């Protein structure tokens, strides 16, 4: 299963936090199963629905 | 107390905190299922047959 570098999740600037617009706090519960993400919707699907 | 929004809230919360200790989150979420006595086991154990003999009729 992937996992993510230390070097750039975890640091003085959290680059996958920047990059994501997220903060480490709310990246930890994340990348170590501690709660869920929404990785993508249906805009129509739910629009017509 | 216990009612009047102190606790249920309280308990809630209490879970529902950042756990940094990977063996601490580990217990945290292993203490979610009650325990089981012989009567479950074997209502289960009946539910297993009937799941792996319906799965020998399906092959």
């Amino acid at each position: 299963a992937p996992v993510t570098h230390i070097w750039y999740f975890k640091g003085v600037p959290s680059r996958l936090g920047y990059l994501l617009d997220l903060a480490p706090k709310d990246l930890e519960k994340i990348i170590y199963f501690a709660a869920y993400v929404i990785t993508s919707v249906d805009e129509e699907m739910r629009h017509n629905e | 107390e216990d009612e009047s929004e102190a606790l249920r809230q309280a308990r809630k919360d209490a879970e529902l905190t950042a756990s940094a200790d990977s063996v601490r989150a580990y217990l945290k979420q292993i203490g979610k299922v009650a325990l089981l006595n012989a009567e479950e086991e074997v209502e289960l154990a009946k539910r297993i047959e009937a799941g792996l003999y319906a799965t020998q009729l399906m092959t």
